[PDB]
């Protein structure tokens, strides 16, 4: 029988590994504090305003 | 990856990215062949174009549809999303969930249901009752079809099994067609078309049989797009859930002592499950039932024929018993 | 000591750990759900 | 590489959200899912949290259970004659907060 | 570089976010009771609940017949010797209390 020799072929038809979408980062509170290296211990101190009772 | 800031050990672990691949093969030769003795060609065939070529094209088109349906139904499905006939929508919503939790794109999805599934959707109280489904201008009741459910249009088809539905993304199933070339030795022949597929028609005169011969064919190949881990997530299969089966016709008497009869078993949905049942005879001395539901009588007297059907949900086989009376 | 020597522990990191404001959370993939770490429920410091 | 880092950042945020110190986890009954969300609204109204700028991110299974609920499927039980929860699968607004579906969080949360 | 924080109250209680979880009433094993092809063969059990979630990572597996087939703590099960083994998967639901149980039977050739 005839034994032809043919090359391997690799093609891309648009099938890809399925991966979810990115929705979380657009929801959380990003960068309300910026200068972290300026303060000591990489810690910014946030102050809660005082409250009083009559 | 992720590492703690200012960690004393400054070690990063490399991430390796790999590429995967899969093979698409051409391995079928759908064809339709005909022979015509010279007498038939001269006399029987009044209009060759209409009496011969058109039936061949239609037959090969139906065979191609059967090939596609075999591809769709035979794909490796991990689990079957059972459809409860009393309340069918949760099954379809679960199918949508399973495809959406695998990040399959939401567009270009096809939902193809059998005849039984469409009938069940029409008979479902969710769609039939106006208050439960909006649409006071009732469509599942006046007409007998539901238009859209679970965010996907429904398409009926008799090609697939009656009680099956399939929801698949465009990129799940791949088909390829190669039209054979007309060999130089063989006489030149025209090329026809079936559902947009080009097919080669070839003619050759058999002098030994004193008759013409024709052959209309095409090369076909199919592929199911699995994932890199071997799982199949691009398509989901739904099957109607059978509660009980009944043998149509009730108690019946054979025509003669050596009479024969063909049985038909229908579940509560009316679907013919005769090819999916196993038949047994209480007394094979007088009446014997084959594996295909063909009951025959070998001696006079009364016997019991039972049919056992393993439901799509599995478990104990549903049993339907009928009594035959050979005269 | 030497350039080729392994990195010494960061005094900034030591002080930050001492202040105890780094965020620790329950594991996502632990069943049953883990208890709240003692750091996550500490009260705010009384003095700014 | 950029896609991997983006997904790692999203996983970081999801770890933050799910790992937060919660005293209790409100249980959603699949048969009746609305009382759980109204109870969550009650819990946050009791603590005097402002009403505006509230986000509700549900896992895939929770959204499926919302769609499967008779409270949203049956048009006589939810108004909405053009049945959104049956014709489509999204439920949309629920107990005064737009539902956002995310696969980063655990499926049933 | 990145950092995350939750804004707890003055006394440490967290009241600005609520976690809701979907109840589970029963668990099943995908694939049903089926026999293993060979002793060296391995099969990874899949567990689900009535909500449709995947709870395989949340279940604990045990084997009635250890000398026939042994199941790992992650659901993977491998045969040992011919016979029958009654594998069980126990899942403690989010509601807590009694652990739901799913039983499967495996036949080692």
């Amino acid at each position: 029988a005839h034994i032809f020799v043919k090359p391997e072929l690799v093609a891309e038809i648009g099938v890809k590994q399925l991966q979810r979408e990115i929705v979380l980062p657009g929801l959380v509170w990003t960068n309300p504090l910026t200068d972290f290296g300026g303060s000591k211990n990489d810690t910014i101190t946030v102050r809660v305003p005082a409250i009083t009772t009559a | 990856n992720r590492r703690d800031l200012r960690d004393p050990d400054r070690t990063v672990i490399a991430s390796e990215l790999v590429e995967h691949s899969f093979g698409v093969t051409l391995d079928k030769h759908v064809y339709a062949a005909l022979k015509f003795t010279d007498e038939q060609r001269t006399l029987d065939i009044r209009d060759y174009t209409k009496q011969v070529l058109m039936p061949q094209v239609s037959a090969v088109a139906y065979e191609l549809e059967d090939y596609i349906a075999e591809l769709i139904e035979g794909a490796p499905y991990e689990e079957t999303i059972l459809i409860d006939p009393a309340d069918t929508v949760p099954a379809f919503i679960t199918a949508d969930q399973r495809m959406g939790e695998a990040n399959v794109p939401t567009d270009s999805r096809r939902l193809v249901v059998g005849s039984a599934v469409a009938a069940a959707l029409a008979k479902d109280k969710q769609f039939r009752h106006a208050d439960w489904s909006g649409d006071q201008a009732n469509a599942a009741l006046r007409e007998a079809h539901v238009g859209r459910l679970a965010g996907m249009n429904v398409i009926r088809s008799n090609a697939i099994a009656p009680d099956k539905a399939y929801l698949w993304h465009r990129t799940a199933f791949i088909l390829a067609y190669r039209t054979p070339v007309v060999p130089e030795g063989a006489k030149a022949g025209a090329s026809f078309s079936a559902n947009g597929v080009a097919l080669r028609w070839l003619a050759d005169y058999d002098y030994s049989q004193l008759g013409d011969r024709t052959l209309l064919d095409v090369f076909t190949g199919r592929k199911v797009v699995t994932e890199v881990d071997g799982s199949f997530v691009r398509a989901v299969e739904l099957q109607l859930q059978a509660s009980s089966i009944t043998i149509v016709g009730g108690a019946f008497a054979l025509a003669t002592t050596t009479g024969t009869k063909q049985l038909k078993v229908r579940d509560d949905n009316g679907t013919d499950v005769t090819a999916r049942c196993t038949f047994a005879s209480s007394a094979g001395t007088k009446a014997t039932v084959s594996a295909a539901g063909l009951v025959t009588g070998v001696a006079a007297g009364t016997a019991d024929i039972t049919a056992s059907y393993v439901p799509p949900q599995g478990g104990t086989a549903k049993t339907a018993t009928v009594t035959v009376t050979v005269p | 000591g030497l350039i080729s020597d392994p990195v010494e522990v960061d005094p900034i990191q030591v002080g930050r750990d001492e202040a105890g404001w780094v965020q620790e959370l329950r594991d996502r993939e632990a069943w049953p759900k883990q208890e709240v770490p003692e750091q996550a429920k500490k009260p705010a410091k009384v003095g700014n």
